[PDB]
C-alpha cells in the first residue's frame, strides 16, 4: 500500500511544466516516428 | 473527552523514543524508521524482507529531499495505514 | 508497537461511534462532526465556540463537497495537526 500512497500524480502538475514535457514526448514519438522520403524527389528536381 | 489526545500522546512517546535510541533525538532517520517499524508492527508489515524497501519508502516519504522523515509525513502515512487496516476489516468476509 | 496499533484502533472506534450516532452510515455529517469534535478533543479544539470555524472546516474537510467525512480525510489532517502541536511545543512552544 505504501508503494502506491506516493501516487506522484500527473493531473496535479502545473500546466506549463506539463506542456513542456508534452512537447518533448510528442517530438520523441510522433514527429520522430513520422517518415518522410524527399531525397529522391529533391535530387531529381535539382538534377533536371 | 481526551481519548484522542491520549492516543496522540502515546503515538508521540513511541516514535520519539524509537528515534532517540538509534539516531537524532527527534526526527526519523532511515535506520531509526526501519528499527521503529520493526518495533511497531509484526505479522502485517511486508517491509521486513528488505531494508532497501524501507530506504526507498523513506526517499518518497521525504518529498522534501532531506533523508529524514518528518513527523507530519509519518503520521499521515500511518493514517493511510489505518485506511489500509480498515480496508482489511471490510475485505474480511 | 501494539500500543500504536491500539492507537489506530481507538481512532477507528471513535470514528465509527459518531458515524452511527446520527445514523450517517459510516460518514460524519456536520452535526455528527461537530459533536464528535467537542467530544474527543475538549479544550484545544473548538466547534461550539467557533461555528464559523466549523463551517469553514466543513468546506475544507469536504473538498468533495459531500458534507460528510469518511476515514481518510480527517485521519490525515486531524492527525497531522494534533501531533504537530506537541512538536511545536518542544521546538519553541
Ligand atoms: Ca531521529
Ligand atoms: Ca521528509
Ligand atoms: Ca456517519
Ligand atoms: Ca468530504
Amino acid at each position: 500500500v505504501v508503494a502506491c500512497f506516493r501516487m506522484t500524480p500527473l493531473y496535479n502538475l502545473p500546466t506549463h511544466r506539463a506542456c513542456n514535457m508534452f512537447l518533448e514526448s510528442y517530438k520523441a514519438s510522433w514527429i520522430l516516428t513520422e517518415d518522410h522520403s524527399f531525397e529522391d524527389r529533391m535530387i531529381d528536381d535539382l538534377s533536371k | 473527552g481526551s481519548e484522542l489526545e491520549s492516543a496522540m500522546e502515546t503515538l508521540i512517546n513511541v516514535f520519539h523514543a524509537h528515534s532517540g535510541k538509534e539516531g537524532d533525538k527527534y526526527k526519523l532517520s532511515k535506520k531509526e524508521l526501519k528499527d521503529l517499524l520493526q518495533t511497531e508492527l509484526s505479522g502485517f508489515l511486508d517491509v521486513q524482507k528488505d531494508a532497501d524497501a524501507v530506504d526507498k519508502v523513506m526517499k518518497e516519504l521525504d518529498e522534501n529531499g532531506d533523508g529524514e522523515v518528518d513527523f507530519k509525513e509519518y503520521v499521515v502515512l500511518v493514517a493511510a495505514l489505518t485506511v489500509a487496516c480498515n480496508n482489511f476489516f471490510w475485505e474480511t468476509s
